[PDB]
RNA sequence: AAGAACCUUACCAGGUCUUGACAUCCUUUGACCACUCUAGAGAUAGAGCUUUCCCUUCGGGGACAAAGUGACAGGUGGUGCAUGGUUGUCGUCAGCUCGUGUCGUGAGAUGUUGGGUUAAGUCCCGCAACGAGCGCAACCCUUAUUGUUAGUUGCCAUCAUUUAGUUGGGCACUCUAGCGAGACUGCCGGUGACAAACCGGAGGAAGGUGGGGAUGACGUCAAAUCAUCAUGCCCCUUAUGACCUGGGCUACACACGUGCUACAAUGGGAAGUACAACGAGUCGCUAGACCGCGAGGUCAUGCAAAUCUCUUAAAGCUUCUCUCAGUUCGGAUUGCAGGCUGCAACUCGCCUGCAUGAAGCCGGAAUCGCUAGUAAUCGCGGAUCAGCACGCCGCGGUGAA
């Protein structure tokens, strides 16, 4: 068969996707949706690609990411998913662009400030 | 008294737990580098005239 | 206080380090070494004008190569003080040592040549302000874009301090592409301690 | 292949012309050399006040940026051995090779 | 701030139900950003609604953001050298805004150490029009409009 | 906290064997911070030089538990 | 002060020195030592092999002692109002100047003023001004996408596997790092003097200085620093200098500034159960195995590092117990028994276990920080350290009005 491969970025992670035709299954790093990540319901945030793309379905899934914490490489399964989506059917990316969630969310952590205590919290100052 | 302080380092102590650490080329006991032996601000001074091998201005 | 040296600022962009080293593991005995040999040049810099002592690591030879403005005076007679300088030199190292005269010219848009020229007149009862515009009309005249100078101290045996100086020609100094000189030099007469700041530009 | 190389040093065009030089070597008397790979590129962090005696809210950090070199050959000759051996020059780079 | 408006920073809705005003319940009940707790007690809370006299929630979020949701509000100003106080109207999302933030006042000591009953009937009885909200509201409609005589001409 | 051997000042045990089978001497001018004491010590007396003065106090059966520093104090709070 | 048993540490209580603890020169020079013991609170007095020319030209020269000798050495002793140097703050505020033309009897002015707009002396229109320079902005670094080049110590899409990317294989991906492209109000519509400019629309990873840094003009405050250093003048220089032992410099009737943990049930306890990035390392990080409730101990393994180790990250998630109390909240103070480092940790170090179990249920007048990956919360790393962190620097996870 023809394997549909899929890159994901966000908040210092990395996502590698590999899907194929089938019933509509999820498998990363070996284990399902509910084993390797918890009890977290992004159905529509990690399916919403398949919202107006193939309606809903149904394509399964082979991902291997690591890096960050749990949410934040769970957002970067939307960049594989789209963006394979976009590979298999041009035809799809307008309606997908319209809603957008197909561009990097650009931002990540703030660099410190020497003499600051954050990265912009200030001490409390007395007048005097 | 700092003549006689410098060669306070320069002798061995009387046991191990006296040998503090200080700058070369002047003597501050404090705030100076393992590794260069040297001070706050003469790390800072040579630092700036590009004769130390190396070290730059960091930003990111 | 709140100026930067150029010198820091333009070091690893558009210039490079003397002490051109690789040093894992020796590193605080080559520094300390090379800080004594810096130390030792005081003989040469008295009345031969050396400016820069670019300092090199072959396998296990020492390589320095100094610069001055007069190629005649540092190597002396047939070549018989710079063997004088090797042996008083090879006694404070202790290794294969070897060192290079490397003539550098135009000494008339430098800073520290021009400036410790100056830092000595200071000390002869001379007029500061005309010894200012006497040294960037001489530095102008050579080809130049910008010569700033200022001095400071207990000026003109006197009463409390000035900080001042005159200054000719575009300088830039908050860019980039410098390729500037910054020198600074101590002279006293007799009343404590004065010193001088120099700037040139010379294109990019 | 019984010869591996590394080049730790600062300035990285230096590096990788000194690299190139000694593959330009490789590659006229041996045959099969890999490519010139580099490496992570660890770096340090120091950090200074900018005063002397006062004045903790100003300071000033500067930085040691090591780029590392590394290459291998595969099935040389004892000849190119030679060449690589004794071939020294430039200065500002580690010079020394490796099983 | 000083030379002008500003932007509104967008949400986006529910996993689940799909609705920006639940989106807003679970930002304003989430503490030092901790999502899952307040996910998990909003949608037990949806729960245990649906179990005892309640069939769409959101639709019962509706009616109690009904009816502890104001109309007007009070601002204490001054003008020339007193501090004085004024009748005055509110957007529509303030208005969301202020009831919102009078529920999560008295939906944090009900007396019930269920994290989320205290939460359910407190939408359930502000749908009902009864708890202290409701009429928080209709105390705010009181000290409203008594304050129009001394500021209606200013 | 060194259960391989309580530490006892040499001198001052110099002293104390010269002492044990011969008479006892209450002058002991010296510091003395660094040795504990345990039963074998019970008669003597010393004068512990804490760097400002010396001060004479004797040994009680009791007084075992410890080193010999506690009784030159070198704060003197009125 | 980026480390405060001793040392550091100048303040003291003793016990000690005078060309000296440290520098230069003449003469004898000179290859100078070390080790053991006697005794001190030691520093030091003394005895035992005692330091031993590296060219010998028939003349001496190097390692430094030790001695004569004086030149002298030395001072954290005073003056930031005699100073060089470096630095705070106004403040990243947006100003500050020059040439030529013109006006004014002259000092001088105009430009740089009026209308609009920007973060801005940024830009447009206008006007006897026309221009330029220092500033602002840009040129530098990091971060947001992609292409090339190079594929091991990195990755595993196509095959066999176990303890596994391992073993073979591959450089597809991912990643590492040199060079590149990409974002410039570049285009659409409206507003506006058509101009500058504001808003909406498109493509795009990024649209309106993308995000973030580095960079601090003219000058003000006789601001701070003779205690990093240098340094005029003043003073000490058988003593304000020098050597060593023992003690402080967090002693506390009290008041003030900064920080940490609580006053619980969005929680507490018990069990099981996932995911980071920055860095650090040979006299150091410790693999594995064993002993102890424990802190730790032993045997012993890889590694001068994309290989080995710190190092299963915490908050997480799924169950079970607790049921609103001064309470399985709280863990201050105290006894006992232990580890760890140096020479011993009673003044004055860090940690473990057991025993007690306070004040404390959100805090007056007032007051502080903050505009988005921020505020709030939770871990981790190291400079320098023997050991010593609620401090500082830095990285990352969750993530709001
Ligand atoms: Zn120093």
């Amino acid at each position: 068969q023809v394997q549909y491969s899929g890159t994901g970025r966000r908040k210092n992670a990395v996502a590698r996707v590999r899907l194929v035709p089938g019933t509509g299954k999820i498998t990363v790093n070996k284990k399902d949706v509910e084993e390797y990540i918890p009890h977290a319901d992004l159905r529509e945030v990690i399916n919403q690609p398949f919202g107006v793309t193939e309606t809903k379905g149904a394509y399964d899934v082979i991902v291997n990411v690591n890096g960050g914490g749990y949410a934040g490489q769970s957002g970067a399964i939307r960049h594989g998913i789209a963006r394979a989506l976009l590979q298999v059917d041009p035809d799809f990316r307008s309606a997908l662009k319209r809603a957008g969630l197909l561009t990097r969310d650009a931002r990540m952590v703030e660099r410190k400030k020497p003499g600051l205590k954050k990265a912009r919290k200030a001490s409390q100052f007395s007048k005097r | 008294a700092k003549k006689s302080m410098i060669a306070k380092n320069k002798r061995p102590a009387k046991h191990s737990t006296q040998a503090y650490t200080r700058c070369e080329r002047c003597g501050r006991p404090h705030s100076v580098y393992r590794k260069f032996h040297l001070c706050r601000i003469c790390f800072r001074e040579l630092a700036y005239k590009g004769q130390i091998p190396g070290v730059k201005k960091a930003s990111w | 206080g709140q100026k930067v040296h150029p010198i820091g600022m333009r070091v690893g962009i558009i210039r490079d380090w003397d002490a051109k080293w690789y040093a894992e593991k020796e590193y605080a005995e080559f520094l300390h070494e090379d800080l004594r040999i810096r130390k030792f040049i005081a003989t040469k810099l008295a009345d031969a004008a050396v400016s820069t002592i670019e300092i090199e690591r072959a396998a296990n030879r020492v390589n320095i190569s100094i610069h001055t403005a007069k190629p005649g005076m540092v190597i002396g007679k047939g070549g018989s003080e710079v063997e004088n300088l090797r042996k008083e030199l090879n006694k404070l190292t202790g290794k294969r040592v070897h060192i290079n005269i490397v003539e550098i010219k135009k000494p008339d848009l430098d800073a520290k040549l021009v400036g410790e020229g100056i830092a000595r007149q200071l000390e002869n009862r001379v007029a500061f302000r005309r010894a200012q515009k006497q040294a960037i009309q001489r530095a102008m005249r050579a080809g130049a874009k910008g010569i700033k100078t200022q001095v400071s101290g207990r000026l003109n045996g006197a009463d409390i301090a000035r900080s001042e100086g005159y200054s000719e020609g575009t300088v830039p100094l908050h860019t980039l592409r410098a390729d500037i000189d910054y020198a600074w030099e101590e002279a006293d007469t007799t009343y404590g301690k004065l010193g001088v700041k120099v700037w040139i530009y010379r294109g990019e | 292949q019984k010869i591996r190389i590394r080049l730790k040093a600062y300035e990285h065009r230096i590096l990788d012309q000194s690299a190139d030089k000694i593959v330009e070597t490789a590659k006229r008397t041996g045959a099969d050399v890999s490519g010139p790979i580099p490496l992570p590129t660890e770096r340090s962090l120091y950090t200074v006040i900018r005063a002397t005696h006062k004045y903790k809210d100003s300071r000033e950090q500067f930085e040691m940026r090591t780029h590392k070199r590394l290459i291998d050959i595969v099935n040389p000759t004892p000849k190119t051995v030679d060449a690589l051996m004794k071939l020294d020059l430039p200065s500002g780079v580690n010079i020394e090779i490796k099983l | 701030p000083r030379k002008g408006p500003v932007a509104k920073r967008d949400v986006l809705p529910d996993p689940i139900y799909n609705s920006k005003l639940v989106t807003r319940l679970i930002n304003r009940v989430m503490v030092d950003g901790k999502r899952g707790i307040a996910a998990n007690i909003i949608y037990n809370s949806f729960d245990i609604i649906k179990e005892s006299t309640g069939n769409d929630p959101l639709e019962v979020f509706e009616q109690a953001m009904k009816n502890v949701m104001p109309v007007l509000e009070v601002k204490a100003r001054r003008v020339g050298g007193s501090n004085y106080q004024v009748p005055v109207e509110v957007r529509p999302e303030r208005r969301t805004t202020l009831g919102l933030r009078w529920v999560v006042n008295y939906a944090r000591l009900r007396g019930e150490h269920t994290m989320e009953e205290r939460l359910a009937k407190e939408i359930m009885d502000a749908a009902n029009n009864t708890g202290a909200s409701v009429k928080k509201r209709e105390d705010t409609h009181k000290m409203a409009d008594a304050n129009r005589a001394f500021a209606h001409y200013r | 906290s060194l259960k391989k051997g309580p530490f006892v000042d040499d001198h001052l045990m110099k002293k104390v064997e010269a002492q044990q089978g011969a008479e006892k001497k209450k002058v002991i001018k010296t510091w003395s911070r660094r040795s504990t004491i345990f039963p074998s010590f019970v008669g003597f007396t010393i004068a512990v030089y804490d760097g400002r003065k010396h001060v004479p106090v004797y040994i009680q059966e009791d007084m075992v538990g410890h080193k010999l520093g506690e009784f030159a104090p070198t704060r003197t709070y009125r």
